């Protein structure tokens, strides 16, 4: 017997929400208890609209845009219990309409654009228990209307335009339990704004404009939860929580808090959370005596000088303990905290770790000591610890590292200790799965668990097994050294053994020969180092890169290259002059060797030493060193090569000098040929979109760089007819 | 790469995906993740551990400002039993370049910029929703 | 176009921003999770206003059907009594034909 417009459900309940009816449907049984006619367009309520509804108990009018209600429309409802008018356009409080309700228990009046309330409202409601009045345009708390509701238990006034609360605004609300007043324009509360609320258990004042901590909370003996976050409160003096002994949760985050009282958290027993951040003007640790059930304790951005020793003895229930961004000097003994699991001590000034600083812990799992300036660690500091998975000790000044009793570790971080030049044993970290060390050569020992991580990522330029590499490069470098060391010496002996006075033409050849002898000495040093340690290199890399041997070899290499290119350019210019100046070429040559000294003197005295590879060469292998030096070097070498080619062309554009001219042309061509590939590989990743594996680059640099030192004397020994007669004078000797 | 291989049998569904993951290897099952769900107010369901969360991002032009940084976004996800985290930038390549490109975190972060990964999101739609196992790469 | 009751609709993850007078609920299926504007929260949830965007939130008190807030209930199951927002097997210290007890 249910009208279609409103098909029914049953159980003496009729649901007709979202039908668009302009009036209450007729023909419904008078025995119905709950009716739902929400989501319609009923704008006017006629007189005696509910004439045929004597047994109504529940009614809803959600989303109807109701405007006017007749004063006698609600008459005859003697059994209504729940009436909800939730999103509408009432724009007022129908005090006269709801005057006839006596058994009502709940009432919703949220989001109705109510701006005014009659003084005689809320009369006759002797059984009301809930009241919603949020999301309106109220300007003041209706103290007078609310005085006629002694049975109220819940009340909310959120999202309004309230700016202040007068005294005794809730004097007759003797049974209030929860009150919400968040999202308003509250800025000043009187000292007696909460008098009479003897059963209050929850108060909310979030998202307001409070600038001072309210002192009126001392009249709330039954308060359990209090939250005042998202405000402008900065001072919490002593005694702020003396009248609320039964507090459980306090929210004070997202505020410009700077000062907290020394004894502002005493005698609180049921509290189990305490997070304070930004307390930049706090010098003493808070007096937590009397609190024995606390679970977490976070204090960051403070100036705490020391930690009390009775932290783990007074009470043992803490699970986390974070003390980052402080100035703690020494670590008190942590014996007593049996249930403690996580300890964070990032960014502090702790000196060292005593013999038994961590002795006695049985459940520590995550530990962090990053950026704390730790000097020495005791051998048995971690012996007593049990199952620990994370241990982060990074950016410190450690010199040694204990390893006993660390079988269960899964993440060790020691990236930053440049003084840790020793090697860590790999037989005590079976379960390790993510490690990070300061130097690349220390990962060689670790490289059926997955592969461990290595932050330096030692590879082709950081060899582990063999310095040079394959079996061919060793033979190549051996051949280059054995040829250069003898041929350069033979040329030097032949040239400067006939007479003191020599033509300037047959001069530069001897100086070029001397520069080639210095490059061969550098290659011999490299091959001797490679041969000394063939099977193992991970144990000698640190002593080589961080010692005092790499820089000498580097100084020798830079000096040889710069001297070769400058002398070749000067020889080209001198031959260009000829077509009488013998009193200055010698001075020009002397000024040139100094050029190479300044060249190599620089990458040494400069802080950015080129030691990314054990070879110690200027050619770039990464962005870590000073790239400017390489760019400068490569730019200067390219300019010199372009000037020599032009002058000799001009020379070729337009006797015995023919042999000397041919010899000089062959030398400059050979030097130019074996320099382009190195320059191209120097800045290839910088501009070109194609990447090249470092192994190929390392092999090309090893082969083509010392090659000119071997190629220069062999041409002179064979081609120049002068050498064919030079030994004639040496034979007599 | 997020290889498409589901617990229900399917052909050519091996290597059924090929993707990109600029900040470790791990394998587990994929779960959706509404964008507004990664916020502090949102209730943490924590249904069961061992899952991969897939989050799809809409267009930031018609979109108002996010609740938190894509940074804290991935971070919080970590806590969730979801052991892996992917991010969709098809209608947002600014999310591709977002925050510190480096993973200050470690829970593998894998954006996609996928022109076929949105095709794979249509797969996550599927006709049988998912019950689909997941492969990293 | 745009889904009904939603003003920022998407066909990939669902609605983004509903009407200013309506709530959004994150209704998650076995695989996916879609937000779905709705006039009122389901009985297991409670309303939560916010100037930016509203949202329904689950309650943290057991044996409660509908709850005023996260720290208050108004209707338990057909069974144990209710006292100042807490559902208890017996009326504690209240000496309490309604299932109400106080």
């Amino acid at each position: 017997l249910c009208a279609a417009p409103c098909s029914c459900d049953g159980d003496r309940r009729v649901d007709c929400s979202g039908k668009g009816l302009t009036a209450v449907p007729e023909g419904l049984s008078a025995f119905t208890q709950a009716l739902d006619i929400s989501m319609n367009n009923i704008t006017q309520l006629p007189e005696d609209a509910f004439k045929n509804f004597p047994f109504l108990e529940e009614l809803q009018l959600a989303g109807n845009d109701l405007s006017f209600i007749h004063p006698k429309a609600l008459s005859g409802l003697k059994e209504l219990k729940v009436l909800t008018l939730q999103n509408n356009q009432l724009k007022t409080v129908p005090s006269e309409a709801i005057r006839g309700l006596s058994a009502l228990q709940s009432l919703r009046l949220d989001a109705n654009h109510i701006t005014s309330v009659p003084e005689d409202s809320f009369e006759g409601l002797v059984q009301l228990r809930h009241l919603w009045l949020d999301d309106n345009s109220l300007t003041e708390v209706p103290v007078h209307p609310l005085s006629n509701l002694p049975t109220l238990q819940a009340l909310t006034l959120a999202l309004n335009k309230i700016s202040s609360i007068p005294d005794f605004a809730f004097t007759n609300l003797s049974s209030l339990v929860v009150l919400h007043l968040h999202n308003n324009k509250i800025r000043s509360l009187s000292q007696h704004c909460f008098d009479g609320l003897d059963n209050l258990e929850t108060l909310d004042l979030n998202y307001n404009n409070l600038g001072e901590f309210p002192q009126a909370i001392k009249a709330l003996p039954s308060l359990k939860e209090l939250g005042f976050h998202s405000n402008s409160i900065s001072v919490i003096p002593d005694g702020a929580f003396d009248g609320n002994p039964l507090l459980r949760t306090i929210h004070l985050y997202d505020n410009p808090l700077s000062f907290v009282g020394n004894s502002a958290f005493h005698n609180l027993s049921d509290l189990h959370s305490l997070v304070i951040r930004g307390a930049s003007m706090v010098q003493q640790f808070p007096n937590l005596t009397g609190t024995v059930h606390l679970e977490s304790l976070t204090l960051t951005g403070t100036k705490i000088s020391s930690i009390p020793n009775n932290l783990c003895q007074e009470q043992k229930m803490l699970r986390t303990l974070d003390l980052s961004y402080n100035n703690i000097r020494d670590l008190p003994s942590f014996n007593g905290c049996h249930a403690l699991e996580e300890i964070s001590l990032q960014r502090n000034q702790i000196y060292q770790i005593k013999e038994g600083t961590f002795q006695g812990l049985i459940s520590l799992r995550i530990l962090d000591l990053s950026r704390n300036l730790i000097h020495e660690i005791h051998s048995r500091a971690f012996a007593t610890l049990g199952p620990i998975t994370n241990l982060d000790v990074s950016f410190n000044e450690l010199t040694s590292f204990p390893t006993e009793g660390l079988n269960g570790l899964n993440q060790l971080k020691l990236v930053g200790n440049f003084k840790l030049k020793e090697a860590l044993a790999a037989k005590d970290f079976v379960n390790l799965r993510s490690l990070s060390v300061p130097y690349a050569y220390q990962c060689c020992a670790f490289w059926s668990q997955i592969i461990i991580h290595c932050t330096p990522s030692t590879g082709a330029f950081k060899p582990c097994e063999y310095l040079l590499g394959s079996w061919m490069i060793r033979l190549t470098v051996w051949f280059i050294f054995l040829v250069a060391l003898f041929f350069n010496l033979l040329v030097i002996l032949t040239t400067f053994a006939s007479c003191t006075s020599l033509p300037s033409s047959k001069l530069f050849i001897g100086l070029i020969s001397v520069s080639n002898l210095f490059m061969g000495i550098y290659t011999g040093i490299l091959t001797f180092l490679d041969a000394v340690s063939w099977g193992r290199f991970a144990e000698f890399g640190i002593w080589w890169e961080t010692g005092s041997g790499c820089k000498v070899a580097g100084f020798l290499a830079v000096f040889s290259s710069e001297s070769a290119i400058f002398l070749l350019m000067l020889a080209t210019v001198e031959r260009s002059l000829s077509a009488n100046h013998l009193k200055q070429f010698r001075v020009a040559a002397l000024l040139a060797f100094l050029g190479a000294t300044v060249a190599g003197c620089f990458p040494l005295f400069h802080r950015g030493e080129y030691s990314a590879s054990p070879l110690c060469l200027p050619f770039p292998t990464g962005e870590t060193p000073s790239l400017g030096f390489t760019v400068t070097l490569v730019l200067l070498n390219s300019l010199a090569f372009l000037l020599m080619a032009v002058i000799y062309t001009k020379l070729y554009c337009n006797n015995s000098q023919s042999s000397m001219i041919k010899h000089v042309a062959w030398l400059i061509f050979t030097n130019c040929i074996f320099f382009c590939p190195v320059a191209f590989f120097s800045f290839a990743p910088l501009i070109t979109a194609i990447s090249i594996s470092p192994e190929i680059m390392k092999s090309v640099t090893l082969i083509f760089f010392p090659l000119p030192a071997c190629l220069n004397p062999v041409l002179y020994v064979f081609f120049n007819p002068k050498f064919k007669e030079d030994w004639k004078l040496l034979k007599r000797r | 790469i997020i290889r498409v291989i589901p617990l229900k049998m399917d052909p050519t569904g091996k290597l059924n995906l090929t993707l990109e993951g600029v900040f470790t290897p791990a394998e587990g099952k994929l779960m959706q993740s509404h964008p507004l769900y990664l916020c502090n107010a949102s209730d943490d369901d924590n249904l069961e551990p061992g899952f991969i969360s897939i989050v799809k991002l809409e267009s930031p032009r018609r979109a108002p400002r996010p609740c938190l940084s894509l940074a804290s976004k991935a971070r919080m996800a970590g806590e969730r039993g979801a052991s892996a985290v992917l991010f969709d930038i098809t209608e947002d390549r600014a999310a591709a370049e977002q925050l510190q490109q480096p993973l200050g975190l470690t829970w593998p972060v894998v954006l996609i910029w996928g022109n076929d990964a949105e095709k794979l999101m249509e797969f996550v739609y599927k006709n049988q929703k998912a019950h689909v196992r997941i492969e990293l790469k | 176009a745009c889904a009904k009751g939603c003003e920022l609709c998407s066909e990939v993850n669902g609605c983004l921003k509903c009407s200013p007078k309506l709530f959004i609920l994150l209704e998650r299926n076995d695989i996916r999770q879609v937000g779905v504007c709705l006039p009122s929260c389901p009985p297991g949830y409670f309303d939560a206003r916010n100037p930016d965007m509203n949202k329904c939130i689950k309650c943290k008190i057991e044996h409660c059907e509908a709850c005023f807030s996260h720290n208050f209930c108004t209707k338990c199951k057909e069974g144990l009594y209710l006292h100042k927002g807490r559902c208890y097997p017996a009326c504690p210290e209240g000496s309490s034909g309604t299932m109400e007890c106080s």
